[PDB]
């Protein structure tokens, strides 16, 4: 598996990795924010 | 005959360019230079260097006075906060002043703040115009560019400055902001009757649509024919090579009529004139001469009376 | 009839359909089977339009009208005198577009270059075909195309737009409209440079490519170079057709024909950064 | 004029552009007339009088050129009007069929003007098009392939040579030419960039436009170092050829 | 190889990635337990 | 772990750092600060 | 090797940088300690 | 304070000088003169 | 006193001394004609 | 020197310079008195 | 010591000032912007 | 490093002083006068 | 303390410093004569 | 040797930086605790 | 590194920290003038 390297570079790909997994949290976390059960911050809404 | 020359295969480096010596009369170019590799890749990498002068910096400076007072009336519109600020930001504007007030200097709160950008944006307008001709002449160029933006500048000062005076009223101008203007923009064609009856902004239509087409049959004319050495438009000129007679044969070929290395130039150039003309004359007569224009279409048989 | 360097060009072959029966030319004109199809198509739809004419009340160039089908037909074939006209008009036209962009297609062939143009020739074909096409069949009936007159299709813009708030706020409209001036902003640069390098001051020579790269330098800071200004050309002129499609599909098929564009922003006010 | 009337400033104006309108429609078309007039009459018709059509051809023009020089144009003496092409019919429109070799005759897509036989000099009066190894401080950008020692291939798989050099252009930086020689000949040829599609194959540069074997007749130049726009129009007339001859 | 890289370099890059990841996944399994604990999802057809 | 700045330049890959991290905090502070519950500087709403 | 850097410089800087991260963590977990002692996060179904 | 002009041209900073100062003496003239008690020209806007 | 003219060129220095000069003047003109006691054509508004 | 002026020539421009000058600002005193005659400006804070 | 042979402090300082003045900024207005902080106009309502 | 002599620069600096105090003094002048006609800073209640 | 003008140019540290000062008392300035309590032209609203 | 200066210097310029941050960082407590005399903040889940 | 030598960044410096003091003492003054005028942050309630 450790080919993958061979094939792609690891200081340009794990850039994209990181900005892929923090987008991917910031965009959970705001969907889960934006709910009413979910709203770990104000609570439920009436 | 496979190869698109929509990206460049391989880049070519080599020092920076200082550029052609300037005329005397003009101060010395900054040194700062830099190559970028994906500008290259559809144009050229070179950035820099920049000439900044007198009429540049002054320019830049009047600039930014208008932008600060716009952006500070952003500010404290929205009580200062940064959040609401950037919670809606293309929701502010500076408005025009009041209708009240004619052609005075109105309070800063009525339409001062307004009436002090505008005129610091002209200024810096007017500046950049002085540049580029001065950039132009100091070349021993001819001076085209400066005349075609002209022609946005007068659409320009018709929208903010002509029409009001005629109208007698500052009020009747765009406000600063980026949605605002957009519904001053319609809030404009709902008021004069329908703008679509108005003839002069049809033939500004025309020439957009005629400069869209033009730019992309002479772009698309120029990458077909750069493989026998299309893309050197002036020493085509000075001297014909095959492929701009190709070029020319297409198109004769295609609609019974071409042009030459240079005439598609001026081509060009007017169709691109001849959007803003026709609209700053369009505006100049909206308000001033007609207020109403689908009674004037009716009036001329443009459309049933409805 | 030929130019004067015009006649070593003028060879036999390149053609697609037919052989060398129709590789003549006409004049300047080339002809090909798809010139005569083309030329076919065009008198067909001109004398239908004039025909829809005689039938109704004007002869006034401004006031011609050849109106779509009424709606309650769906997207089936309606009477000739009641909306058939129409879509006899528009099967017309779409053989005329499409035949001519295959004649391109034969010249480009014989004269050994690029595909470019009708490539991008095929840009307007499909927004074309998006406005009576395809809309319409994602809409469900014929009833929702345009007329073919010279002021009654901008009554049909105006109401189609004021269908949906104000079609201002429609974001590939806006994409659209900023593609469409920075065009006409580039061509109206790249015209005056080549004019005033070859048209120079008084007393001098004919300018260089090394002057056209030193005044914008000189005024912005950059010059994208005389292969790199044509690409962005086409770029510019294609995005804006290609973004202003997209706009319309969205608008209908999307975006139901009584919603508003300016309350679909709302998604930026109600980030949780700063909503409550 | 007055209100009420028929007669407004609006149309007045409107009408006003429409004759600024067809005189600058006029101006264009008579620009566009700078090359390629007279024209040259077909079959079964008369060559007693020009044709030139309706917007006449404007008085030729010159230009001063940077020496000292002028050039005025139309330019005549680029026509090549006598060439080895036969009509195929004997009414108006026909096509015309090469008598010999369309590849070495510089006939229908492969054919050429008659430029000057001299280089393009550039800004300090040195040619611009220039091998690399005569441009001192230019190189490769090592981001992209390297098609020196590449070999090259036509449109039938079969391998023509290899490339030995890049020909570039100063004052605009951009690779133009390849050089390439020739599988068993030992001799130069130059390969447009246009035309070539460099490392389509991995390690190969594919060109589509003539079979691999007939490199070996794609005209030379006579300095090693510099090409002139003759030799420039002729070597891109030859590739030009292969779109529609090469068969 | 024509990432730049030999296979030693390869072969190293890849384990602290490897680890990396693990620990990452270990610690993500964790927050989503402790998350089921405080509200649970996937309600039933009725509702919750 | 040191093995990564034998790949990344420190010099670039503090000031990604920095300016993320410094984003990231701007963002949560003013979340906090727009709700109620834990606005803490004009209290609760209503 | 690639980043410019030799074995003892890219060693000295990791020491020195986790030592720098180690502190930046123990103080966020006395700030959310002080936080959550001033204002609670996490309520239930129905509330605080 | 003589030598500060071996660091600055003089040329460059006398003519920005003379702009700068113009532009802030218009900027409050026209401050002064959008307002009612200030105004020289009509004198106190009518009170409502 | 003369040694401005050699700090300064007198040709850019009289082209932008009459455009600031003929501005100035043009601005004061227009904004006197702007008010109702200082119009000199149909003077005061009522 | 900046200028590339001989000190002759600052001299008579400067001369030139000044008599221009000099006659511009007595013309405008002049059209100011009279202006002042036709309208005072500069009201009191209720009016004129 | 702290090891500057890494970053120009030129840069690293002309950065840092702006970036601690942007923060005041934003900070001062964001208080300005509140009724009970507001120390020019004081509360409102 | 301006391209000055350093008694030219005397100069220029001697100038300038000179020039920029006759500027100051016109400017209280005026202030003076401007004070005289309207005073500026009110009372929290209004003029 | 005079170490830093070892570092930085005088002439482009000076002339950032005169804007960015010249700047902020502007933002002060039209701050103030925002209110209505600090407002020294016009006077206090109503 | 990568940032340009030598081993002496970089110790100057840090010991410098140290004493204006903690300066700096005086200035700012007596700041927040006037601040604070002024107007707390973090009010109680009531209010103030 | 910049341009300068060791002594004229001396004599440089000593004149900007003598400009920097003197502006901050106008500063200072101005600021009384102004608590004198309006004084600001009120309390609570208000003024
Ligand atoms: C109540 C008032 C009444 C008034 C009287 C009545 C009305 C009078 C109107 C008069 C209008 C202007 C007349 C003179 C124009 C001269 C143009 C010129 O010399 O162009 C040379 C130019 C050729 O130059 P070239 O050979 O390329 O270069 C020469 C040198 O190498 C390069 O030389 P260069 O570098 O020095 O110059 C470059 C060149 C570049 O080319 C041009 O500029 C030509 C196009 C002009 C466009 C003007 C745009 C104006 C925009 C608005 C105004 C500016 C506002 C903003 C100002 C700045 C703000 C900061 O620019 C010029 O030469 C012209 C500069 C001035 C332009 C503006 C003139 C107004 O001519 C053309 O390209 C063709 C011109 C168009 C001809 C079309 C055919 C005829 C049209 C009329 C048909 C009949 C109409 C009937 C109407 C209805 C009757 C009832
Ligand atoms: C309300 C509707 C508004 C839009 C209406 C649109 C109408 C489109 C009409 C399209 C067809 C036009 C054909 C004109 C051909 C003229 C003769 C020719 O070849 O000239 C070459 C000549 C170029 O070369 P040259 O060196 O200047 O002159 C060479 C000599 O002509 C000597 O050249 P040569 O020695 O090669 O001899 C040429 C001769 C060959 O010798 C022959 O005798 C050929 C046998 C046929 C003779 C008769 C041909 C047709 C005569 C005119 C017919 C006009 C009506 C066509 C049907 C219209 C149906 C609606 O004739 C031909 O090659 C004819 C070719 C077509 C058949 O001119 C052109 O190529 C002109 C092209 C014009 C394109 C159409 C532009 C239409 C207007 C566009 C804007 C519309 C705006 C509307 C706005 C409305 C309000 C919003
Ligand atoms: C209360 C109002 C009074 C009045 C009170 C005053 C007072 C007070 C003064 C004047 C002064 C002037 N008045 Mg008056 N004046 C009145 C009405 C007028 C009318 C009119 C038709 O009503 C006109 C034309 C004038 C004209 C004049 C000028 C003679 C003079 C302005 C000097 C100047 O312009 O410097 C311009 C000098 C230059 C060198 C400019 C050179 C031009 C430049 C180089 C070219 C620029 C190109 C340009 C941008 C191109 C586009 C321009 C457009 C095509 C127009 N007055 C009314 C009756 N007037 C002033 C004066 O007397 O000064 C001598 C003065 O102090
Ligand atoms: C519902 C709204 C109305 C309508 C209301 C208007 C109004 C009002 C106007 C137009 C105008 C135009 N309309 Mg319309 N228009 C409608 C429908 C259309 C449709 C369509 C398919 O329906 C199209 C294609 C158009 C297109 C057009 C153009 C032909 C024309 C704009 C020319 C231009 O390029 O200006 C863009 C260029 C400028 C504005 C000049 C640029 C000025 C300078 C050069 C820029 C300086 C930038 C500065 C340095 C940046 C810093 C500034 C600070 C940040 C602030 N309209 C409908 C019917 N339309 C304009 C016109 O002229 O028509 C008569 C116009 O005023
Ligand atoms: C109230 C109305 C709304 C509005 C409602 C609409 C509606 C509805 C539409 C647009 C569309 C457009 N609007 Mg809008 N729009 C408004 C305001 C504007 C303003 C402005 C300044 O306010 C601008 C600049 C625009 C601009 C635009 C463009 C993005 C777009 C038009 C280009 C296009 O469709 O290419 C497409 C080009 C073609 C289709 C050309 C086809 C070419 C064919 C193939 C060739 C024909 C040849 C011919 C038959 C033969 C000729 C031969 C002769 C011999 C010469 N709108 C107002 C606010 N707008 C249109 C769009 O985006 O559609 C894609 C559209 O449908
Ligand atoms: C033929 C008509 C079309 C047209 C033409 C046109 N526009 C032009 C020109 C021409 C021929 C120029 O020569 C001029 C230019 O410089 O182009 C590169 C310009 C220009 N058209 C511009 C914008 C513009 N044009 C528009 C429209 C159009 N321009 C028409 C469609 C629009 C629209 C549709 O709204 C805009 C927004 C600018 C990019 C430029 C004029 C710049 C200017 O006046 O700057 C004033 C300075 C300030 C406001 C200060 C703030 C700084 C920036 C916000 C401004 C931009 C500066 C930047 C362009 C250069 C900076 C370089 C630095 C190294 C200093
Ligand atoms: C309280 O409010 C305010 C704001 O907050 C709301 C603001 O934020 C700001 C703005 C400041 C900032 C916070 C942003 C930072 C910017 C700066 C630090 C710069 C500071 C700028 C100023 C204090 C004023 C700027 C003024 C400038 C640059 C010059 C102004 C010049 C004019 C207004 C021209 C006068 C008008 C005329 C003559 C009309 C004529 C008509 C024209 C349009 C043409 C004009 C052309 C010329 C006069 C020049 C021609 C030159 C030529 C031909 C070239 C000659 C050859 C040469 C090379 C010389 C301020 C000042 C403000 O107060
Ligand atoms: C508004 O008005 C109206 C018209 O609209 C102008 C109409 O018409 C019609 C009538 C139309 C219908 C009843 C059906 C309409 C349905 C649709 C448009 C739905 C969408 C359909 C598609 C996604 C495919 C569209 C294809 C169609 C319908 C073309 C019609 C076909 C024929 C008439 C048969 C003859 C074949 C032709 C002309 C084209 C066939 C269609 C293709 C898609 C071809 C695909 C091509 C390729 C895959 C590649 C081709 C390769 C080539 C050329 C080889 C080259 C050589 C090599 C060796 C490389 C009505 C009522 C109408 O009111
Ligand atoms: C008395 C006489 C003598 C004076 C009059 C002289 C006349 C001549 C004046 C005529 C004026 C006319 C001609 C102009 C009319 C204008 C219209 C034509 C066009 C309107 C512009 C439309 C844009 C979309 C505006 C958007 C701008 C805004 C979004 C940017 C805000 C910037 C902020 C964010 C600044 C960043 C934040 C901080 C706080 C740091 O700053
Ligand atoms: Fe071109």
């Amino acid at each position: 598996m450790w080919r993958i390297w061979l094939l792609f570079d690891p200081r340009r790909a794990l850039v994209l990795l990181f900005v892929f997994l923090f987008g991917l949290a910031i965009i959970i976390h705001f969907i889960l924010l934006s709910t009413s059960r979910f709203n770990w911050l104000d609570g439920p809404r009436a | 005959a496979q190869y698109q020359n929509i990206f460049t295969q391989v880049q070519v480096e080599g020092p920076a360019y200082a550029g052609v010596p300037l005329r005397p009369g003009s101060s010395p170019r900054e040194t700062q230079t830099t190559f970028n590799y994906w500008l290259g890749k559809i144009g050229d990498a070179q950035v820099g260097p920049v000439y900044l002068g007198f009429t540049g910096v002054c320019s830049l400076l009047c600039g930014f006075v208008a932008i600060e007072i716009i952006g500070l009336n952003m500010l404290a519109s929205v009580d200062w906060s940064p959040i609401e600020f950037l919670r809606q930001f293309c929701w502010l504007a500076l408005e025009p002043p009041k209708p009240e007030y004619g052609l005075t200097i109105p309070p800063l709160k009525e339409g001062g703040w307004w009436l002090m950008a505008g005129f610091f944006l002209t200024v810096s307008i007017a500046l950049w115009w002085v540049r580029t001709y001065r950039r132009s002449r100091a070349l021993g160029m001819g001076t085209h560019v400066s005349w075609a933006f002209a022609s946005a500048i007068l659409l320009y000062l018709a929208l903010g400055f002509i029409q009001p005076l005629l109208m007698g009223s500052w009020s009747e101008a765009p406000p600063f902001g980026v949605f605002p203007h957009l519904d001053w923009t319609n809030n404009f064609s709902i008021k004069y009757g329908n703008l679509y009856y108005n003839p002069f902004h049809c033939l500004s239509i025309a020439f957009l649509y005629g400069s869209a087409l033009l730019f992309a049959m002479h772009g698309a004319t120029i990458l077909a024919v750069s493989r026998y050495g299309g893309e050197r438009e002036i020493e085509q000129m000075l001297d014909r090579g095959t492929a701009l007679e190709r070029a020319a044969l297409f198109w004769r070929w295609t609609m019974g009529f071409n042009a030459t290395a240079e005439s598609i130039h001026r081509w060009a150039w007017w169709f691109a004139v001849l959007c803003p003309l026709t609209g700053a004359i369009g505006i100049i007569l909206t308000g001033p001469v007609v207020d109403n224009w689908f009674d004037w279409g009716v009036k001329h048989g443009l459309a049933p009376p409805r | 009839a030929m130019l004067s360097f015009e006649k070593k060009y003028r060879v036999r072959g390149g053609t697609l359909i037919g052989g060398d029966l129709f590789d003549f030319w006409v004049g300047p004109f080339y002809v090909g089977i798809f010139g005569v199809m083309t030329v076919f198509f065009a008198l067909i739809g001109i004398a239908l339009i004039a025909w829809n004419t005689a039938l109704g009340p004007t002869w006034n160039l401004w006031q011609i009208s050849v109106n779509p089908p009424d709606a309650k037909y769906g997207l089936g074939f309606a009477p000739l005198a009641e909306g058939g006209i129409w879509q006899w008009v528009s099967i017309c036209a779409t053989g005329a577009f499409v035949t001519w962009a295959l004649r391109e297609v034969e010249i480009c062939r014989k004269l050994g270059i690029g595909f470019h143009v009708p490539f991008a020739f095929s840009f307007a074909i499909f927004a074309y075909v998006t406005l009576v096409v395809i809309r319409p069949v994602l809409m469900g009936s014929w009833s929702y195309g345009f007329p073919y007159g010279i002021f009654t299709h901008l009554d049909w813009v105006s109401n189609t737009g004021y269908s949906y708030g104000q079609f201002h706020y429609n974001p590939a409209h806006m994409i659209a409209i900023t593609f469409f001036f920075t065009t006409c902003l580039a061509l109206a640069l790249h015209g005056g440079l080549v004019l005033s390098a070859l048209n120079p001051d008084r007393g001098e020579p004919v300018k260089s490519p090394e002057h056209e790269n030193t005044v914008f330098r000189d005024l912005v800071g950059y010059s994208i170079g005389t292969i790199g200004i044509h690409r962005l050309g086409l770029f510019l002129a294609l995005s804006a057709v290609f973004f202003s499609a997209v706009c319309m599909i969205i608008s209908g098929p999307v975006l139901a024909e009584g919603g508003s564009w300016p309350d679909w922003w709302n998604w930026w006010r109600n980030l949780p950064i700063w909503n409550p | 004029m007055q209100p009420g009337a028929y007669l407004d400033l609006a149309q007045v104006t409107l009408y006003v552009f429409w004759i600024f309108f067809a005189g600058l429609l006029f101006y264009l078309r008579r620009e566009d007339k700078r090359e390629g007039y007279p024209l040259v009459a077909d079959a079964g018709s008369g060559t007693r009088l020009a044709k030139i059509g309706v917007p006449a051809p404007p008085d030729p023009k010159t230009y001063l050129l940077r020496g000292g020089a002028t050039k005025t144009v139309p330019s005549t003496s680029n026509d090549r009007p006598n060439v080895a092409l036969t009509p195929a019919a004997p009414w108006p429109g026909a096509p015309f069929v090469p008598t010999g070799n369309p590849f070495a005759d510089g006939v229908g897509p492969g054919s050429y003007a008659q430029r000057a036989d001299v280089p393009e000099l550039g800004l300090d009066n040195l040619p611009i098009i220039v091998p690399l190894r005569a441009a001192k401080g230019m190189f490769l950008d090592p981001r992209d392939p390297n098609p020196v020692g590449m070999p090259v291939v036509g449109c039938d798989g079969v391998v023509g040579g290899t490339v030995t050099e890049v020909w570039v252009d100063r004052a605009e930086v951009l690779a133009r030419y390849l050089e390439v020689e020739v599988a068993k000949s030992r001799k130069r040829v130059l390969l447009p960039v246009p035309f070539a599609l460099i490392n389509d194959p991995f390690g190969k540069v594919s060109v589509d436009a003539i079979r691999g074997d007939q490199f070996a007749g794609v005209p030379t130049t006579s300095k090693g170092d510099q090409v002139s726009k003759l030799e420039e129009d002729k070597i891109c007339a030859y590739y030009g050829a292969g779109t529609l001859y090469a068969t | 190889s024509i990432s730049g890289l030999s296979e030693a370099e390869a072969k190293e890059f890849h384990s602290i990635f490897v680890t990396s990841f693990f620990l990452f996944i270990v610690v993500a399994v964790v927050a989503h337990i402790l998350a089921w604990m405080w509200r649970p999802w996937l309600p039933k057809a009725t509702g919750y």
